[PDB]
């Protein structure tokens, strides 16, 4: 029964083991995703969170018609 | 000895040379501040996928 339906017991633990690192790594991304989204929302520096202002490409540099301005 | 301005050449845009040094900075702006940094590197895929709760791509 064993030859024929079922593996070793090294199989299963190093899959468990394969497993276990895979969702360690996963939760450790995720906390960090957490505290990056956090921090770049709060200051507002990073790439997300970015809201848009207005483009300085429409300010006219010409005479205005009055010396001041 | 005066010539009257013939019609078109009062409204001319002419040419001033002056020894009054350009202004450098007309407007007293202050200095600007530092910009985002930039984005840098190349793409690569996403670790173990969306990591959106069970869905393992
Ligand atoms: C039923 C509805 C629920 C499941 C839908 C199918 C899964 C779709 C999916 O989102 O997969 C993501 C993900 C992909 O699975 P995987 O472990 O990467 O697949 C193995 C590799 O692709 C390695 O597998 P592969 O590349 O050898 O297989 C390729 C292809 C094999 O197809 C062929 O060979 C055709 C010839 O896959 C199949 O056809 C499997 C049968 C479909 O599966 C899951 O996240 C499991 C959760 C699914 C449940 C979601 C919520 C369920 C709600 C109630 C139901
Ligand atoms: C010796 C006589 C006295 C003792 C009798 C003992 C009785 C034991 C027989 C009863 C069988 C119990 C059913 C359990 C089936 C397990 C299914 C699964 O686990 O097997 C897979 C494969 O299946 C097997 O091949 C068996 C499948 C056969 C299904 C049994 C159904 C038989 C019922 C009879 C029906 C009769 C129909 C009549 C029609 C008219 C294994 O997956 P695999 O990853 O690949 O192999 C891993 C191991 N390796 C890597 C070393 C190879």
């Amino acid at each position: 029964i064993a030859r024929t339906f079922y593996d070793g017991p090294e199989k299963n633990y190093e899959k468990t083991m394969a497993i276990l690192q895979i969702e360690a790594e996963k939760a450790e991304l995720r906390l960090k995703e957490l505290e990056v989204r956090r921090l770049m929302r709060a200051r507002g520096d990073g790439p997300w969170y970015q809201y848009p202002t207005i483009d300085k490409a429409l300010i006219d540099h010409s005479p205005k018609t009055t010396p001041d301005n | 000895g005066w010539v009257r301005p013939d019609l078109g050449e009062l409204s001319k845009v002419t040419k001033v040379k002056t020894d009054r040094p350009l202004p450098e900075n007309p407007y007293h702006s202050r200095a600007r501040p530092e910009p985002n940094p930039e984005a840098e590197g190349d793409l690569k895929p996403a670790k173990h996928g969306s990591r959106l709760f069970f869905w393992t791509m």
